[PDB]
């Protein structure tokens, strides 16, 4: 979730639990 | 082109969230029948 | 145009995304207070 | 949740839990 | 602008169903283990 | 989730619950 959330904020100024938190 | 990479994005984004909904309705399901079973 | 289609249709995937999450608060929060009760 | 996601794939490329499940 | 102002919103959407998602894992977490306990 | 969902409506076309129901 952090990773695409990360780089969706980026492109726009311009399976387990914790490995789901991380994506 | 970022706008096409952010809907990409998004998509995984919300293939995740999906993945965690049925997760939880699945376990959410199993305590109630838990419950209803005691 | 491909853009705003797909744009509409992740909409209606967050509208569902958001349903489920509200059933799966309600029924936590209903086995919670059962819990409680007991 | 299927039928929109299958719609999403070929533009970016280009209630019941059952039904929740399919749309 | 009409594209990006929609990204930017359900981008907003997004994070709160992620609020939720975590808010559930962890309330029926707790339930699961309460009765594990039990 | 109402606040940027009727947000999201109006472009396409041109914390607590009750507060997360409200955004």
């Amino acid at each position: 979730x952090n990773n695409y959330t990360s780089l969706i904020h980026s492109l726009i100024e311009e399976m387990t639990w914790m490995e789901w938190d991380r994506e | 082109n970022n706008l096409l990479r952010a809907i990409e994005a998004q998509q995984h984004l919300l293939q995740l969230t999906v993945w965690g909904i049925k997760q939880l309705q699945a376990r959410i399901l199993a305590v109630e029948r838990y419950l209803k079973d005691q």
